[PDB]
């Protein structure tokens, strides 16, 4: 959340290797740029 | 001195100009305290 615009960047990567979290190179493309204008302090996440 | 505060407009097809019902919309807007999520159309031109 910067300059009153909120920005989601992301990558999807179908790593079939079973071990935890890989080391190796890739970069997030930008998904969404939103004029939401809100102050922010914290966040929470949703699980099924 | 006890009164109900509200009454109908007697709007009839025989009312004079100005005595008739007129429809009104007022465009307010608040500005620049957060990013401009509205603007009018910017025009476009042929790609020479
Ligand atoms: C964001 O935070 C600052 C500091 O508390 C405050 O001046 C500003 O009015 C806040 N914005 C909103 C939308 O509340």
């Amino acid at each position: 959340n910067i300059d009153g615009y909120f920005k989601i960047y992301s990558k999807h990567t179908p790593i079939n290797l079973v071990r935890d979290l890989p080391h190796g190179f890739s970069a997030l493309e930008p998904l969404v740029d939103l004029p939401i204008g809100i102050n922010i302090t914290r966040f929470q996440t949703l699980l099924a | 001195n006890c009164y109900f505060p509200l009454q109908s407009y007697g709007f009839q097809p025989t009312n004079g100009v100005g005595y008739q019902p007129y429809r009104v919309v007022v465009l307010s807007f608040e500005l620049l305290h957060a990013p401009a999520t509205v603007c009018g159309p910017k025009k476009s031109t042929n790609l020479v």
